[PDB]
Protein backbone atom coordinates (compact mmCIF):
# COMPACT_ATOMS: atom_id res chain seq x y z
CA UNK A 1 0.00 0.00 0.00
CA UNK A 2 2.67 2.52 0.88
CA UNK A 3 4.82 2.23 -2.35
CA UNK A 4 5.04 1.62 -6.28
CA UNK A 5 6.54 -1.81 -7.36
CA UNK A 6 8.28 -1.20 -11.11
CA UNK A 7 9.22 -4.18 -13.17
CA UNK A 8 11.13 -2.86 -16.19
CA UNK A 9 13.46 -5.17 -18.44
CA UNK A 10 17.11 -5.54 -17.72
CA UNK A 11 18.42 -4.12 -21.30
CA UNK A 12 16.19 -0.86 -20.86
CA UNK A 13 17.37 2.62 -18.89
CA UNK A 14 16.25 0.83 -14.94
CA UNK A 15 18.59 3.57 -13.45
CA UNK A 16 17.15 6.48 -15.29
CA UNK A 17 13.43 5.26 -14.26
CA UNK A 18 15.14 5.03 -10.87
CA UNK A 19 15.69 9.01 -10.88
CA UNK A 20 12.29 9.86 -12.04
CA UNK A 21 10.66 7.23 -9.26
CA UNK A 22 13.02 9.27 -6.74
CA UNK A 23 11.84 12.61 -7.75
CA UNK A 24 8.26 11.21 -6.92
CA UNK A 25 9.34 9.96 -3.78
CA UNK A 26 10.88 13.40 -3.06
CA UNK A 27 7.40 15.26 -4.38
CA UNK A 28 4.84 12.71 -3.07
CA UNK A 29 6.75 11.15 -0.10
CA UNK A 30 5.63 7.36 -2.09
CA UNK A 31 8.49 5.19 -2.63
CA UNK A 32 9.38 3.96 -6.33
CA UNK A 33 11.25 0.32 -6.39
CA UNK A 34 12.27 -0.62 -9.96
CA UNK A 35 13.56 -4.03 -10.55
CA UNK A 36 14.83 -5.95 -13.66
CA UNK A 37 13.93 -9.55 -12.90
CA UNK A 38 14.87 -12.40 -15.52
CA UNK A 39 12.26 -13.14 -18.19
CA UNK A 40 10.23 -10.63 -16.52
CA UNK A 41 7.50 -11.21 -19.18
CA UNK A 42 7.20 -14.65 -18.09
CA UNK A 43 7.29 -14.03 -14.25
CA UNK A 44 4.45 -11.88 -14.74
CA UNK A 45 1.03 -13.86 -14.78
CA UNK A 46 2.66 -16.20 -12.33
CA UNK A 47 2.81 -13.83 -9.48
CA UNK A 48 0.07 -10.47 -10.78
CA UNK A 49 -2.57 -11.82 -8.53
CA UNK A 50 -0.29 -12.98 -5.43
CA UNK A 51 0.49 -9.31 -4.84
CA UNK A 52 3.94 -8.91 -8.39
CA UNK A 53 4.42 -5.50 -9.31
CA UNK A 54 2.35 -2.17 -9.60
CA UNK A 55 3.33 -1.61 -12.85
CA UNK A 56 5.08 -3.41 -15.41
CA UNK A 57 7.04 -2.50 -18.64
CA UNK A 58 7.18 -4.49 -21.67
CA UNK A 59 6.70 -3.83 -25.31
CA UNK A 60 3.17 -4.40 -26.22
CA UNK A 61 2.89 -7.63 -27.94
CA UNK A 62 2.51 -9.28 -24.55
CA UNK A 63 -0.54 -7.11 -22.88
CA UNK A 64 -3.17 -8.22 -25.03
CA UNK A 65 -2.49 -11.75 -23.37
CA UNK A 66 -2.33 -10.31 -19.93
CA UNK A 67 -5.64 -8.41 -20.73
CA UNK A 68 -6.92 -11.38 -21.83
CA UNK A 69 -6.60 -13.39 -18.15
CA UNK A 70 -7.72 -10.15 -16.17
CA UNK A 71 -3.79 -9.20 -15.17
CA UNK A 72 -4.41 -5.44 -15.89
CA UNK A 73 -6.27 -2.16 -15.52
CA UNK A 74 -8.45 -0.33 -18.09
CA UNK A 75 -6.05 3.10 -18.06
CA UNK A 76 -7.99 6.27 -17.75
CA UNK A 77 -6.10 9.07 -19.39
CA UNK A 78 -8.27 12.22 -20.29
CA UNK A 79 -8.52 13.80 -23.31
CA UNK A 80 -5.85 16.36 -23.29
CA UNK A 81 -3.13 13.57 -22.16
CA UNK A 82 -4.41 11.42 -25.28
CA UNK A 83 -3.45 14.36 -26.94
CA UNK A 84 0.11 15.03 -26.23
CA UNK A 85 0.96 11.29 -27.25
CA UNK A 86 0.67 10.35 -31.08
CA UNK A 87 -2.53 8.55 -31.91
CA UNK A 88 -0.71 5.42 -33.46
CA UNK A 89 0.69 4.58 -30.17
CA UNK A 90 -2.42 4.17 -28.53
CA UNK A 91 -3.52 1.55 -31.21
CA UNK A 92 -0.96 -0.30 -29.96
CA UNK A 93 -2.12 -0.54 -26.53
CA UNK A 94 -6.05 -1.13 -27.23
CA UNK A 95 -7.03 -4.40 -26.58
CA UNK A 96 -11.07 -5.10 -26.94
CA UNK A 97 -11.94 -1.11 -27.16
CA UNK A 98 -9.95 -0.18 -23.98
CA UNK A 99 -6.72 1.15 -23.47
CA UNK A 100 -4.91 -1.42 -21.38
CA UNK A 101 -1.24 0.16 -21.24
CA UNK A 102 0.52 3.62 -21.35
CA UNK A 103 2.76 4.04 -24.97
CA UNK A 104 5.92 5.27 -24.01
CA UNK A 105 8.28 4.64 -26.86
CA UNK A 106 8.53 2.64 -30.70
CA UNK A 107 11.12 0.34 -30.93
CA UNK A 108 12.95 -1.00 -34.23
CA UNK A 109 16.16 -2.79 -35.05
CA UNK A 110 18.72 -1.34 -36.99
CA UNK A 111 21.92 -2.26 -38.66
CA UNK A 112 24.52 -1.40 -36.42
CA UNK A 113 28.13 -1.18 -37.79
CA UNK A 114 31.61 -0.26 -37.08
CA UNK A 115 32.49 2.82 -39.61
CA UNK A 116 36.09 2.12 -39.13
CA UNK A 117 36.19 -1.70 -39.92
CA UNK A 118 33.31 -0.52 -42.69
CA UNK A 119 32.81 2.38 -44.21
CA UNK A 120 30.37 1.91 -46.24
CA UNK A 121 27.78 -1.04 -44.97
CA UNK A 122 25.99 -3.71 -47.02
CA UNK A 123 23.20 -3.21 -49.02
CA UNK A 124 22.44 -6.56 -48.95
CA UNK A 125 22.56 -9.88 -47.03
CA UNK A 126 24.06 -11.45 -49.77
CA UNK A 127 27.10 -9.46 -49.42
CA UNK A 128 27.89 -10.58 -46.28
CA UNK A 129 29.68 -14.02 -46.70
CA UNK A 130 32.02 -12.37 -48.82
CA UNK A 131 32.56 -9.48 -46.52
CA UNK A 132 32.91 -11.59 -43.70
CA UNK A 133 35.59 -13.43 -45.57
CA UNK A 134 37.92 -9.98 -46.22
CA UNK A 135 36.84 -9.93 -42.41
CA UNK A 136 38.37 -12.95 -40.96
CA UNK A 137 41.28 -12.41 -42.76
CA UNK A 138 42.16 -9.96 -40.44
CA UNK A 139 40.63 -11.55 -37.26
CA UNK A 140 37.52 -10.07 -37.39
CA UNK A 141 33.93 -11.04 -38.33
CA UNK A 142 31.22 -9.36 -40.60
CA UNK A 143 27.94 -10.06 -38.42
CA UNK A 144 27.33 -10.82 -35.05
CA UNK A 145 23.66 -10.44 -33.33
CA UNK A 146 21.43 -12.37 -31.01
CA UNK A 147 20.39 -15.65 -32.64
CA UNK A 148 18.61 -16.85 -29.56
CA UNK A 149 15.63 -14.60 -29.61
CA UNK A 150 13.33 -14.87 -32.92
CA UNK A 151 12.15 -10.97 -32.39
CA UNK A 152 16.27 -10.35 -33.88
CA UNK A 153 16.01 -13.09 -37.19
CA UNK A 154 12.59 -12.18 -37.94
CA UNK A 155 13.33 -9.04 -39.92
CA UNK A 156 15.22 -11.59 -42.04
CA UNK A 157 12.62 -14.17 -41.79
CA UNK A 158 10.08 -11.78 -42.61
CA UNK A 159 11.79 -10.05 -45.86
CA UNK A 160 10.44 -12.57 -48.96
CA UNK A 161 7.05 -12.70 -47.09
CA UNK A 162 7.22 -14.17 -43.98
CA UNK A 163 4.52 -13.22 -41.24
CA UNK A 164 2.56 -13.94 -37.98
CA UNK A 165 -1.06 -13.45 -38.10
CA UNK A 166 -2.46 -11.71 -41.45
CA UNK A 167 -4.64 -8.58 -40.52
CA UNK A 168 -7.64 -7.92 -42.69
CA UNK A 169 -10.53 -5.94 -42.33
CA UNK A 170 -10.05 -4.96 -39.29
CA UNK A 171 -8.94 -8.08 -37.69
CA UNK A 172 -5.91 -10.62 -36.98
CA UNK A 173 -6.84 -14.09 -38.41
CA UNK A 174 -5.24 -16.48 -35.85
CA UNK A 175 -6.22 -19.31 -38.58
CA UNK A 176 -4.12 -17.59 -41.30
CA UNK A 177 0.09 -18.21 -40.25
CA UNK A 178 2.78 -16.87 -42.21
CA UNK A 179 5.61 -18.90 -40.78
CA UNK A 180 6.16 -21.79 -43.18
CA UNK A 181 5.28 -19.97 -46.98
CA UNK A 182 8.19 -19.39 -49.12
CA UNK A 183 9.74 -16.06 -47.84
CA UNK A 184 9.97 -17.39 -44.38
CA UNK A 185 11.63 -20.66 -45.55
CA UNK A 186 14.07 -18.74 -47.77
CA UNK A 187 15.23 -16.54 -44.86
CA UNK A 188 15.27 -18.80 -42.74
CA UNK A 189 17.20 -20.91 -45.21
CA UNK A 190 19.90 -18.29 -45.69
CA UNK A 191 20.71 -17.67 -41.76
CA UNK A 192 21.22 -21.26 -41.93
CA UNK A 193 23.40 -20.98 -44.86
CA UNK A 194 25.47 -18.48 -43.29
CA UNK A 195 25.86 -20.71 -39.84
CA UNK A 196 26.48 -23.81 -41.96
CA UNK A 197 29.56 -21.83 -43.64
CA UNK A 198 30.73 -20.21 -40.38
CA UNK A 199 29.76 -16.88 -40.79
CA UNK A 200 27.94 -16.95 -37.72
CA UNK A 201 27.77 -19.51 -34.51
CA UNK A 202 24.62 -20.92 -33.81
CA UNK A 203 25.28 -20.28 -30.18
CA UNK A 204 25.69 -16.56 -30.34
CA UNK A 205 23.68 -14.56 -27.69
CA UNK A 206 22.53 -11.42 -26.78
CA UNK A 207 25.76 -10.92 -24.41
CA UNK A 208 27.74 -12.45 -26.98
CA UNK A 209 27.17 -10.10 -29.76
CA UNK A 210 26.94 -6.76 -27.69
CA UNK A 211 30.57 -7.45 -26.16
CA UNK A 212 32.05 -8.23 -29.71
CA UNK A 213 30.84 -5.14 -31.36
CA UNK A 214 31.37 -3.18 -28.75
CA UNK A 215 35.40 -5.13 -28.59
CA UNK A 216 35.52 -4.10 -32.06
CA UNK A 217 35.43 -8.01 -33.19
CA UNK A 218 32.90 -7.93 -35.73
CA UNK A 219 31.76 -5.45 -37.83
CA UNK A 220 28.14 -5.10 -37.48
CA UNK A 221 24.88 -6.31 -34.83
CA UNK A 222 21.74 -6.02 -35.22
CA UNK A 223 20.11 -4.47 -32.42
CA UNK A 224 17.73 -1.55 -30.53
CA UNK A 225 17.99 2.04 -29.47
CA UNK A 226 18.69 0.99 -25.98
CA UNK A 227 21.56 -0.95 -27.11
CA UNK A 228 23.51 2.67 -28.19
CA UNK A 229 24.62 3.83 -24.94
CA UNK A 230 27.06 1.02 -24.47
CA UNK A 231 28.42 1.43 -27.75
CA UNK A 232 29.20 5.02 -26.37
CA UNK A 233 31.17 4.09 -23.63
CA UNK A 234 33.24 1.90 -25.94
CA UNK A 235 34.21 4.61 -27.97
CA UNK A 236 33.49 2.44 -30.88
CA UNK A 237 33.28 4.78 -34.75
CA UNK A 238 29.48 3.41 -34.81
CA UNK A 239 26.79 3.59 -37.60
CA UNK A 240 23.10 3.21 -37.40
CA UNK A 241 21.22 2.63 -40.37
CA UNK A 242 18.79 0.97 -42.79
CA UNK A 243 18.75 -2.72 -42.21
CA UNK A 244 20.12 -4.97 -45.54
CA UNK A 245 17.57 -6.43 -48.46
CA UNK A 246 16.84 -9.51 -49.08
CA UNK A 247 16.01 -10.87 -52.07
CA UNK A 248 16.06 -7.18 -53.09
CA UNK A 249 12.82 -6.87 -50.21
CA UNK A 250 13.71 -4.48 -47.31
CA UNK A 251 14.12 -6.48 -44.07
CA UNK A 252 11.00 -6.01 -42.49
CA UNK A 253 11.12 -5.83 -38.47
CA UNK A 254 8.75 -6.28 -35.93
CA UNK A 255 7.69 -2.75 -34.04
CA UNK A 256 7.41 -2.54 -30.79
CA UNK A 257 5.92 0.14 -28.71
CA UNK A 258 7.19 0.02 -25.20
CA UNK A 259 4.33 0.27 -22.90
CA UNK A 260 3.76 0.68 -19.15
CA UNK A 261 0.49 -1.14 -17.74
CA UNK A 262 -0.68 -1.34 -14.13
CA UNK A 263 -1.58 -4.69 -12.26
CA UNK A 264 -5.76 -5.29 -11.72
CA UNK A 265 -4.78 -6.06 -8.57
CA UNK A 266 -2.79 -3.31 -7.52
CA UNK A 267 -3.85 -0.92 -4.51
CA UNK A 268 -2.19 1.74 -5.74
CA UNK A 269 -3.63 2.54 -8.97
CA UNK A 270 -4.18 5.97 -8.64
CA UNK A 271 -0.37 6.85 -7.47
CA UNK A 272 0.55 4.13 -10.62
CA UNK A 273 -1.08 6.70 -12.96
CA UNK A 274 0.17 10.07 -11.40
CA UNK A 275 3.59 8.51 -11.76
CA UNK A 276 3.10 7.62 -15.05
CA UNK A 277 0.98 10.58 -16.62
CA UNK A 278 2.73 13.23 -14.41
CA UNK A 279 6.20 12.23 -13.89
CA UNK A 280 7.72 9.78 -16.61
CA UNK A 281 5.17 10.96 -19.68
CA UNK A 282 6.96 14.28 -19.42
CA UNK A 283 9.88 15.96 -21.38
CA UNK A 284 11.93 15.46 -17.86
CA UNK A 285 10.93 12.19 -17.12
CA UNK A 286 11.40 10.46 -20.65
CA UNK A 287 15.09 12.50 -20.79
CA UNK A 288 16.10 10.61 -17.19
CA UNK A 289 15.38 7.21 -18.61
CA UNK A 290 16.70 8.03 -22.14
CA UNK A 291 19.98 9.34 -21.01
CA UNK A 292 20.55 6.02 -19.08
CA UNK A 293 19.69 4.03 -22.55
CA UNK A 294 17.79 5.25 -25.50
CA UNK A 295 14.56 4.80 -25.62
CA UNK A 296 13.67 5.03 -29.38
CA UNK A 297 11.02 7.65 -30.58
CA UNK A 298 8.86 8.65 -27.99
CA UNK A 299 5.36 8.61 -27.95
CA UNK A 300 5.24 12.42 -26.25
CA UNK A 301 4.84 14.33 -29.00
CA UNK A 302 6.90 17.73 -27.50
CA UNK A 303 10.22 15.01 -26.37
CA UNK A 304 9.48 13.56 -30.17
CA UNK A 305 10.46 16.72 -31.54
CA UNK A 306 13.99 16.91 -30.36
CA UNK A 307 14.96 13.39 -30.90
CA UNK A 308 13.69 12.96 -34.01
CA UNK A 309 16.34 15.25 -34.84
CA UNK A 310 19.29 12.68 -34.53
CA UNK A 311 19.94 10.61 -37.49
CA UNK A 312 19.89 7.52 -35.33
CA UNK A 313 16.17 8.19 -34.53
CA UNK A 314 15.97 8.24 -38.42
CA UNK A 315 17.07 4.97 -39.02
CA UNK A 316 14.78 3.34 -36.59
CA UNK A 317 12.20 4.72 -38.01
CA UNK A 318 13.14 4.25 -41.49
CA UNK A 319 13.32 0.56 -40.29
CA UNK A 320 10.18 0.40 -38.92
CA UNK A 321 8.02 1.64 -41.81
CA UNK A 322 9.37 -1.54 -43.48
CA UNK A 323 8.50 -3.28 -40.70
CA UNK A 324 5.21 -4.00 -38.74
CA UNK A 325 3.79 -3.26 -35.62
CA UNK A 326 3.47 -6.18 -33.38
CA UNK A 327 -0.04 -7.88 -33.02
CA UNK A 328 -1.06 -7.74 -29.63
CA UNK A 329 -3.35 -10.56 -29.49
CA UNK A 330 -3.52 -13.10 -26.41
CA UNK A 331 -1.88 -15.52 -29.16
CA UNK A 332 1.34 -13.65 -29.57
CA UNK A 333 3.59 -15.50 -26.73
CA UNK A 334 2.42 -19.08 -28.76
CA UNK A 335 3.77 -17.55 -31.87
CA UNK A 336 6.87 -16.29 -30.40
CA UNK A 337 7.73 -19.65 -28.62
CA UNK A 338 6.87 -21.65 -32.08
CA UNK A 339 9.68 -19.59 -34.47
CA UNK A 340 11.97 -19.39 -30.69
CA UNK A 341 12.36 -23.28 -31.53
CA UNK A 342 12.12 -23.14 -34.98
CA UNK A 343 15.20 -21.17 -35.08
CA UNK A 344 17.24 -23.00 -33.05
CA UNK A 345 16.28 -26.23 -34.33
CA UNK A 346 17.26 -25.11 -37.68
CA UNK A 347 20.47 -23.30 -36.34
CA UNK A 348 21.72 -26.16 -34.61
CA UNK A 349 20.61 -28.99 -37.36
CA UNK A 350 18.65 -30.95 -35.10
CA UNK A 351 15.79 -29.99 -38.16
CA UNK A 352 15.95 -29.08 -41.66
CA UNK A 353 14.16 -25.34 -42.24
CA UNK A 354 10.83 -27.03 -43.82
CA UNK A 355 10.79 -29.31 -40.54
CA UNK A 356 11.52 -26.59 -38.22
CA UNK A 357 8.69 -24.11 -40.20
CA UNK A 358 6.14 -26.87 -40.45
CA UNK A 359 6.37 -27.36 -36.78
CA UNK A 360 6.62 -23.65 -36.49
CA UNK A 361 3.56 -22.94 -38.26
CA UNK A 362 1.34 -25.72 -36.48
CA UNK A 363 2.56 -24.56 -33.26
CA UNK A 364 2.08 -20.89 -33.50
CA UNK A 365 -2.11 -20.92 -34.45
CA UNK A 366 -2.50 -23.90 -32.19
CA UNK A 367 -4.53 -22.32 -29.50
CA UNK A 368 -4.07 -23.16 -25.59
CA UNK A 369 -6.39 -22.19 -22.89
CA UNK A 370 -6.14 -23.07 -18.96
CA UNK A 371 -8.70 -25.47 -17.26
CA UNK A 372 -9.37 -26.33 -13.40
CA UNK A 373 -10.57 -30.18 -12.60
CA UNK A 374 -12.94 -30.86 -10.52
CA UNK A 375 -13.85 -34.00 -8.81
CA UNK A 376 -11.77 -37.46 -8.55
CA UNK A 377 -12.95 -39.58 -11.56
CA UNK A 378 -9.40 -39.26 -13.42
CA UNK A 379 -6.68 -39.58 -10.10
CA UNK A 380 -4.50 -40.16 -10.15
CA UNK A 381 -3.66 -38.98 -13.37
CA UNK A 382 -5.70 -35.65 -12.92
CA UNK A 383 -6.16 -34.21 -9.66
CA UNK A 384 -9.24 -32.61 -7.76
CA UNK A 385 -8.44 -29.02 -8.21
CA UNK A 386 -5.37 -29.39 -11.18
CA UNK A 387 -4.59 -26.75 -13.79
CA UNK A 388 -3.99 -27.75 -16.92
CA UNK A 389 -3.42 -26.65 -19.99
CA UNK A 390 -5.70 -27.61 -22.78
CA UNK A 391 -4.95 -27.64 -27.02
CA UNK A 392 -8.33 -26.10 -28.07
CA UNK A 393 -8.94 -28.97 -30.92
CA UNK A 394 -9.60 -26.94 -34.62
CA UNK A 395 -13.54 -27.44 -35.64
CA UNK A 396 -13.77 -30.64 -37.68
CA UNK A 397 -9.94 -31.39 -37.92
CA UNK A 398 -6.93 -35.34 -35.20
CA UNK A 399 -8.24 -37.22 -32.08
CA UNK A 400 -6.39 -40.58 -30.63
CA UNK A 401 -6.79 -43.17 -28.90
CA UNK A 402 -5.22 -42.30 -25.25
CA UNK A 403 -5.90 -38.29 -25.73
CA UNK A 404 -7.15 -37.17 -22.73
CA UNK A 405 -10.22 -34.80 -23.63
CA UNK A 406 -12.57 -31.89 -22.18
CA UNK A 407 -16.05 -31.68 -23.78
CA UNK A 408 -19.12 -29.95 -23.00
CA UNK A 409 -21.42 -32.68 -21.43
CA UNK A 410 -24.34 -30.20 -21.43
CA UNK A 411 -24.80 -26.69 -22.00
CA UNK A 412 -23.82 -25.90 -18.61
CA UNK A 413 -21.15 -28.84 -17.94
CA UNK A 414 -17.70 -29.18 -19.48
CA UNK A 415 -15.90 -32.56 -18.90
CA UNK A 416 -12.70 -34.67 -19.10
CA UNK A 417 -12.00 -37.68 -19.65
CA UNK A 418 -9.87 -40.13 -22.21
CA UNK A 419 -10.51 -41.30 -25.39
CA UNK A 420 -10.53 -45.18 -25.61
CA UNK A 421 -11.69 -45.51 -29.12
CA UNK A 422 -12.27 -43.33 -32.06
CA UNK A 423 -14.64 -43.08 -34.75
CA UNK A 424 -14.25 -47.06 -36.52
CA UNK A 425 -12.44 -48.33 -33.85
CA UNK A 426 -14.05 -52.05 -32.77
CA UNK A 427 -13.66 -52.35 -28.99
CA UNK A 428 -15.03 -53.98 -26.08
CA UNK A 429 -13.49 -54.82 -22.41
CA UNK A 430 -13.48 -58.24 -21.21
CA UNK A 431 -12.50 -57.87 -17.26
CA UNK A 432 -10.01 -55.41 -16.92
CA UNK A 433 -8.80 -56.00 -20.69
CA UNK A 434 -8.97 -53.92 -23.23
CA UNK A 435 -9.36 -54.74 -26.67
CA UNK A 436 -9.46 -52.70 -29.84
CA UNK A 437 -9.60 -53.98 -33.10
CA UNK A 438 -8.97 -57.51 -32.10
CA UNK A 439 -6.00 -57.04 -30.31
CA UNK A 440 -5.60 -56.42 -26.30
CA UNK A 441 -4.13 -52.63 -25.88
CA UNK A 442 -2.18 -51.90 -22.55
CA UNK A 443 -3.21 -49.41 -20.52
CA UNK A 444 -0.08 -48.30 -18.30
CA UNK A 445 -1.92 -44.81 -17.22
CA UNK A 446 -4.28 -47.22 -15.15
CA UNK A 447 -1.69 -49.18 -13.37
CA UNK A 448 -1.64 -47.39 -10.05
CA UNK A 449 -5.49 -47.83 -9.86
CA UNK A 450 -5.03 -51.55 -11.22
CA UNK A 451 -2.81 -52.17 -8.06
CA UNK A 452 -5.06 -50.24 -5.43
CA UNK A 453 -8.63 -51.35 -6.72
CA UNK A 454 -11.59 -52.51 -3.79
CA UNK A 455 -13.36 -54.82 -6.33
CA UNK A 456 -12.48 -57.24 -8.89
CA UNK A 457 -11.92 -55.28 -12.16
CA UNK A 458 -12.44 -51.45 -12.04
CA UNK A 459 -13.55 -51.08 -15.75
CA UNK A 460 -15.14 -54.60 -16.23
CA UNK A 461 -16.73 -56.80 -19.04
CA UNK A 462 -18.52 -54.52 -21.69
CA UNK A 463 -19.04 -53.86 -25.23
CA UNK A 464 -19.59 -50.46 -27.48
CA UNK A 465 -23.03 -52.63 -29.04
CA UNK A 466 -24.72 -51.76 -25.15
CA UNK A 467 -24.15 -48.44 -25.27
CA UNK A 468 -25.89 -45.05 -25.55
CA UNK A 469 -25.40 -43.78 -29.21
CA UNK A 470 -23.84 -46.97 -30.44
CA UNK A 471 -24.46 -49.00 -33.59
CA UNK A 472 -26.68 -51.67 -31.67
CA UNK A 473 -25.46 -54.46 -34.15
CA UNK A 474 -22.08 -53.91 -34.26
CA UNK A 475 -19.11 -52.68 -31.76
CA UNK A 476 -17.26 -50.49 -34.44
CA UNK A 477 -17.73 -47.22 -33.20
CA UNK A 478 -19.56 -45.17 -35.51
CA UNK A 479 -18.76 -42.30 -37.63
CA UNK A 480 -18.26 -38.77 -35.99
CA UNK A 481 -18.16 -40.70 -32.32
CA UNK A 482 -15.85 -41.72 -29.61
CA UNK A 483 -15.83 -43.25 -26.56
CA UNK A 484 -14.63 -42.52 -23.18
CA UNK A 485 -13.33 -43.50 -19.94
CA UNK A 486 -12.00 -41.96 -16.88
CA UNK A 487 -8.79 -43.31 -15.80
CA UNK A 488 -10.37 -43.66 -11.68
CA UNK A 489 -12.90 -46.52 -13.87
CA UNK A 490 -13.76 -47.57 -10.24
CA UNK A 491 -15.88 -44.08 -9.42
CA UNK A 492 -16.45 -42.66 -13.39
CA UNK A 493 -19.54 -42.06 -14.51
CA UNK A 494 -18.18 -41.92 -18.56
CA UNK A 495 -19.08 -43.39 -21.60
CA UNK A 496 -20.19 -46.79 -20.13
CA UNK A 497 -22.98 -44.77 -17.85
CA UNK A 498 -24.13 -42.26 -20.87
CA UNK A 499 -22.31 -43.93 -24.13
CA UNK A 500 -20.56 -42.24 -26.84
CA UNK A 501 -19.78 -38.71 -26.97
CA UNK A 502 -19.47 -36.71 -30.38
CA UNK A 503 -17.08 -35.46 -32.04
CA UNK A 504 -19.00 -31.64 -31.96
CA UNK A 505 -18.58 -32.07 -28.07
CA UNK A 506 -15.04 -31.98 -28.22
CA UNK A 507 -13.41 -28.69 -27.00
CA UNK A 508 -9.81 -30.01 -26.73
CA UNK A 509 -7.00 -32.41 -25.58
CA UNK A 510 -5.43 -31.80 -22.07
CA UNK A 511 -1.83 -30.99 -22.73
CA UNK A 512 0.63 -33.58 -20.31
CA UNK A 513 4.18 -33.00 -19.12
CA UNK A 514 6.48 -35.69 -19.40
CA UNK A 515 8.47 -36.14 -16.15
CA UNK A 516 11.35 -37.77 -18.04
CA UNK A 517 13.38 -35.88 -20.74
CA UNK A 518 17.20 -35.52 -21.94
CA UNK A 519 19.71 -33.82 -19.67
CA UNK A 520 20.72 -32.39 -23.12
CA UNK A 521 19.67 -32.89 -26.92
CA UNK B 1 -8.62 -12.77 -24.16
CA UNK B 2 -11.62 -11.98 -22.15
CA UNK B 3 -10.90 -11.87 -18.69
CA UNK B 4 -12.77 -13.92 -16.40
CA UNK B 5 -12.89 -16.98 -14.73
CA UNK B 6 -10.78 -19.93 -15.45
CA UNK B 7 -13.47 -22.56 -16.59
CA UNK B 8 -13.98 -26.14 -14.79
CA UNK B 9 -13.60 -29.63 -16.32
CA UNK B 10 -15.46 -32.63 -14.18
CA UNK B 11 -13.83 -35.33 -14.18
O1 LIG C 1 12.33 -12.68 -29.24
C1 LIG C 1 10.93 -12.69 -28.99
C2 LIG C 1 10.51 -11.47 -28.18
O2 LIG C 1 10.54 -10.30 -29.02
C3 LIG C 1 10.16 -9.08 -28.39
O3 LIG C 1 11.00 -8.85 -27.25
C4 LIG C 1 12.03 -7.87 -27.43
C5 LIG C 1 11.52 -6.59 -26.81
O4 LIG C 1 10.39 -6.14 -27.54
C6 LIG C 1 12.56 -5.49 -26.88
O5 LIG C 1 12.06 -4.39 -26.10
C7 LIG C 1 13.91 -5.97 -26.39
O6 LIG C 1 13.83 -6.12 -24.99
O7 LIG C 1 14.29 -7.23 -26.96
C8 LIG C 1 13.35 -8.30 -26.81
C9 LIG C 1 13.91 -9.52 -27.53
O8 LIG C 1 14.80 -10.24 -26.70
C10 LIG C 1 8.73 -9.21 -27.90
O9 LIG C 1 8.37 -7.98 -27.28
C11 LIG C 1 8.63 -10.38 -26.93
O10 LIG C 1 7.30 -10.51 -26.40
C12 LIG C 1 9.10 -11.66 -27.62
O11 LIG C 1 9.05 -12.76 -26.71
Amino acid sequence: HHMLVIWINGDKGYNGLAQVGKKFEKDTGIKVTVEHPYKLEEKFPQVAATGGPDIIFWAHDRFGGYACSGLLAEITPDKAFQDKLYPFTWDAVRYNGKLIAYPIAVEALSLIYNKDLLPNPPKTWEEIPALDGELKAKGKSALMFNLQEPYFTWPLIAADGGYAFKYENGKYDIKDVGVDNAGAKAGLTFLVDLIKNKHMNADTDYSIAEAAFNKGETAMTINGPWAWSNIDTSKVNYGVTVLPTFKGQPSKPFVGVLSAGINAASPNKELAKEFLENYLLTDEGLEAVNKDKPLGAVALKSYEEELAKDPRIAATMENAQKGEIMPNIPQMSAFWYAVRTAVINAASGRQTVDEALKDAQTNAGAIVTPYTIKGESMDPTLKDGERVAVNIVGYKTGLEKGNVVVFHANKNDDYVKRVIGVPGDKVEYKNDTLYVNGKKQDEPYLNYNLKHKQGDYITGTFQVKDLPNANPKSNVIPKGKYLVLGDNREVSKDSRAFGLIDEDQIVGKVSFRFWSHPQFE
Amino acid sequence: GGGGAVPTAKA
